[PDB]
């Protein structure tokens, strides 16, 4: 039947409290599940609850309204290691466990140090099918994609540096056989201020 | 392997009254185990419409059923309800008494 | 330990023909449950079974037959395989009806009408900028995963044989290379960022492995390239003191 | 002013052959209202009540696939007890389940149960803590054990201290006309000689609602615990309940022995005695 | 109303 929860994608910041939600037709759902999964895995129970009221488990909180067909799932204190997709499941039955659409999240690095730049790198099968990189931009920067049917550019993807305790976002573009420059690259949302260019 | 006899009462639903609708019941209880034959019976001869109520059962485990039928008191008609459980070497026959 | 398996993790089916999921458990759990994936659609479940020798239909029963002969397994099963089917299929348990359910691996399958439109990835890797270099001190790698299709694909990042996990990201998900055109490849990219000594060390060797699923060993190929089977191709780079 | 609401489950083995027997029926308080028959065509959940008709397809459903749930359940159990009995498979065998929850006259919770029975006698009990189980023997120690491991206790405890006061609620105010009427006991007085000498009195209470009642005995203000016969409450078949008490008395005296009624839908005690 | 949880084979 009719399980719904919050529609993402959601955007949270690092240490902030993260919340999401889900509602439930059937008045008489005597069971109700939060599960965590990351990309191509398998979900993962985050905790059960049974009762109205509050169930806490260390940085979670789940919250449960039978009189309103309500549940709530709190995460205090939010690690980028929360990014991933929330899933909520409520049972209708006997083996009628059913589950939500999904809500997604995205937890932003906090960019120590925004240096804008985006730099051009050669192949070593050879050196001409060619590659442009955009390195080191504030999360509050975005990155599109149209422009030809040609040139491929990726999302944003943050990488972590433990043992220098940084933090880079980057995204990829190409487009073979070209007159694709780097200046040309990500203009279709327009680059920040001092925008890095090497020539 | 606990075997229960069944109770047996019959009875009506309203105080008797010749010429008056009524209806006939016999109450079984405290029997084990479940399965039962239960007949509502005029002038010895078997009743066709009878129904019974759901398999329930008590406090110590053991089963009731009510078993009843539409009917119309007369002054010379017999009623009775006989009874078959596993705990009876032939069934068991109680006369309705409407002077109880 | 006890737990749950499913069986095959991934699967690649021409149309047409038939397909059985294995899945087994160990817990003693009675409720078992199907479940399939969509790229935007969660979870839907497609039959349960509530206890040895029992079973019903959820909200997808459509298109799959089932059965619990006994308590440990729960086969799924595809008669015709339809495309539409093309999902990722979850197992899952629980003790009784209405108790949390613990999920299997998952099964990535895919249904094509035609088994010549299946291709490995080709692998590149590209060096970093003397800009970056000089610009943060850092030096990025990127690697190019191209032209494969479907995406059942694996990227992980290899230095001097010692696979890493910091300082790395992928793509999260494959992205089509002509997003209209139909049974189109894909592509993933990724980036390892390193530090300017590391990179300049030029002892150091660095490997973008690419694990691709593909076809079964017995399968019929006919074309007259290779079979394109499951397979990890990889592309190196060293490091450079310039 | 208190109130209840209960679950009774049968199944019966049929060896020899196959498919067992399950019925299921449930009671507000002592008004049957809702019931299961795996022998019955529909294979669903069915109403007994005027008051819960009005309930829509989510709530059938869903009672039916947790009724079946239930039946398929204790299928499993048959054979598993067979198993730890060393019983032979020719045999018919019984299992009973009986679960639910008391409300005082605020309908606030006062108290749970859940309670199994294998061939009529006692398997395994739910504690009054909701917490903790009673195994009658040592075959259900092993019961007893895996309920613990997979904490059936704390989700009966959910059910019982939620779900069940909270839908007995729902069912009590829906059902308003049927549930919360009190139907005064109609009474009456028979006597039939026995022995010349000897004479047998009864007092009758009829079209009584709920079932609770108290028919009493004295001789001239004295309590007769001794000579009484006493009959089990019995159903009228319409919603009421019926009851009698009868007495053996030598002949003469008829008029030094009261028999005194007690019911929550009189104003005051009845105390009759003869004309 | 049934219960939904808690109702577990012996």
């Amino acid at each position: 039947k009719e399980v719904e929860q919050n529609s993402g994608p959601l955007s949270v910041p690092e240490g902030a409290i993260a919340s999401l939600n889900c509602t439930y037709s059937y008045r008489g759902s005597q069971s109700f599940f939060w599960y965590r999964q990351y990309s191509g895995k398998s979900p993962e129970l985050i905790m059960f609850i049974y009762s109205n009221g509050d169930k806490e488990d260390g940085r979670f909180t789940a919250q449960l309204n039978k009189a309103s067909q309500y549940v709530s799932l709190l995460i205090r204190d939010s690690q980028p290691s929360d990014s991933a997709t929330y899933l909520c499941a409520v049972n209708f039955g006997g083996g009628k466990l059913i589950f939500g659409q999904g809500t997604e999240l995205s937890v932003k690095p906090n960019i120590q140090n925004p240096d804008p730049a985006v730099y051009q790198l050669r192949d070593s099968k050879s050196s001409d099918k060619s590659v442009c990189l955009f390195t080191d931009f504030d999360s509050q920067t975005n990155v599109s994609q149209s422009k030809d049917s040609d040139v491929y550019i990726t999302d944003k993807c943050v990488l972590d540096m433990r043992s220098m305790d940084f933090k880079s976002n980057s995204a990829v573009a190409w487009s073979n056989k070209s007159d694709f420059a780097c200046a040309n690259a990500f203009n279709n949302s327009i680059i920040p201020e001092d925008t890095f260019f090497p020539s | 392997m606990i075997q229960r006899t069944p109770k047996i009462q019959v009875y009506s639903r309203h105080p008797a009254e010749n010429g008056k609708s009524n209806f006939l019941n016999c109450y079984v209880s405290g029997f084990h185990p479940s399965d039962i034959e239960v007949d509502l019976l005029k002038n010895g001869e078997r009743i066709e419409k009878v129904e019974h109520s759901d398999l329930s059962f008590s406090k110590d485990w053991s089963f009731y059923l009510l078993y009843y039928t539409e009917f119309t008191p007369t002054e010379k008609d017999e009623y009775a309800c006989r009874v078959n459980h596993v705990t009876l070497s032939q069934p068991k026959i109680v006369k309705w008494d409407r002077d109880m | 330990i006890a737990g749950i398996t499913q069986a095959p993790t991934s699967q690649i089916l021409a149309a047409g023909r038939r397909m059985t999921l294995r899945c087994t458990q160990d817990m003693r759990h009675n409720a078992m449950y199907w479940y399939r994936q969509d790229l935007g659609l969660g979870l839907r479940l497609i039959h349960y079974s509530n206890t040895a020798g029992t079973t019903g239909k959820g909200e997808v029963p459509d298109g799959y037959s089932v059965s619990r002969a006994n308590t440990d397994d729960f086969p799924l099963t595809l008669a015709s395989a339809v495309p539409s089917q093309t999902s990722v299929y979850f197992c899952a348990s629980s003790w009784s009806f209405g108790t949390e359910a613990f999920f299997g691996q998952g099964t990535r399958l895919t249904v094509v009408e035609d088994l010549n439109k299946v291709f490995p990835p080709e692998v590149a890797v590209f060096e970093p900028s003397e800009a970056e270099i000089s610009h943060t001190q850092k030096a990025t790698l990127v690697c190019l995963a191209t032209g494969f299709y479907p995406d059942h694909v694996e990227l992980s990042w290899w230095v001097n044989g010692k696979e890493v996990h910091s300082g790395v990201c992928t793509d999260p998900q494959p992205l089509k290379e002509q997003p209209a055109l139909n049974d189109s490849r894909y592509a993933l990219s990724s980036r390892l960022r390193v530090s300017a000594t590391f990179w300049q060390d030029p002892r150091n060797h660095f490997r973008c492995q690419v694990q691709f699923y593909g076809l079964s060993e017995n399968d019929e190929w006919t074309q007259d390239r290779a079979k394109p089977v499951t397979q990890i191709v990889s592309a190196e780079a060293w490091g450079r003191a310039d | 002013g208190s109130h209840s609401m209960r679950y009774f489950f049968t199944s019966v083995s049929r060896p020899g052959r196959g498919e067992p027997r399950f019925i299921a029926v449930g009671y507000v308080d002592d008004t049957q209202f809702v019931r299961f028959d795996s022998d019955a065509a529909s294979q669903r959940m069915e109403p007994r009540a005027p008051w819960i008709e009005q309930e829509g397809p989510e709530y059938w459903d869903g009672e039916t696939r947790k009724v079946k749930a239930h039946s398929q359940t204790h299928r499993v159990d048959l054979g598993t007890l067979r198993g730890y009995y060393n019983q032979s498979e020719a045999g018919s065998h019984t299992v009973q389940r009986m679960y639910g929850c008391d409300v005082g006259s605020d309908w606030r919770f006062l108290r749970g149960y859940h309670q199994y029975a294998y061939d009529g006698k006692d398997y395994i009990a739910l504690k009054e803590d909701l917490r903790s189980w009673t195994a009658a023997d040592m075959a259900a120690q092993t019961t007893k054990h895996k309920w613990e491991a997979a904490h059936v206790a704390e989700q009966l405890r959910a059910y019982l201290e939620g779900t069940c006061v909270e839908w007995l609620r729902r069912y009590l105010e829906n059902g308003k006309e049927t549930l919360q009427r009190t139907d005064a006991p109609k009474t009456h007085m028979t006597h039939h000689a026995v022995s010349d000498h000897e004479a047998t009195l009864r007092c009758w209470a009829l079209s009584f609602y709920p079932a609770e009642i108290t028919l009493t005995w004295q001789r001239d203000g004295e309590d007769q615990t001794q000579d009484t016969e006493l009959v089990e409450t019995r159903p009228a078949g319409d919603g009421t309940f019926q009851k009698w008490a009868a007495v053996v008395v030598p002949s003469g005296q008829e008029q030094r022995y009261t028999c005194h009624v007690q019911h929550e839908g009189l104003p005051k005690p009845l105390t009759l005695r003869w004309e | 109303e049934l219960a939904g949880i808690g109702i577990l084979t012996v």
